[PDB]
């Protein structure tokens, strides 16, 4: 799964068959690591109007 | 892939289910690939 964003923290909780967060519009908010397992919160990279 | 959801709560009235809402969590998904038609139910008896 392919994503350009920060990567932080994540305060959500996860149940252990839980693997990815969800967003409203078809976007993965949190992804679980595959290597180890923690859940990191996906934010996009800040963007502004100028 | 037979999938398993299971929920275990305490039940304070035996003869019916208790008016409530419970949600199952999947146990573990495991690829049996059989056709099943009918299930059966195994009881010990002393």
């Amino acid at each position: 799964l392919t994503g350009t964003g920060v990567l932080t923290e994540s305060n959500k909780k996860f149940l252990p068959f839980q693997q990815f967060g969800r967003d409203i519009a078809d976007t993965t908010d949190a992804v679980r690591d595959p290597q180890t397992l923690e859940i990191l919160d996906i934010t996009p990279c800040s963007f502004g109007g100028v | 892939y037979f999938k398993i959801y299971s929920k275990h709560t305490p039940i304070n009235l035996v003869r019916d289910l208790p008016q409530g809402f419970s949600a199952l969590e999947p146990l573990v998904d495991l690829p049996i690939g059989i056709n099943i038609t009918r299930f059966q139910t195994l009881l010990a008896l002393h």
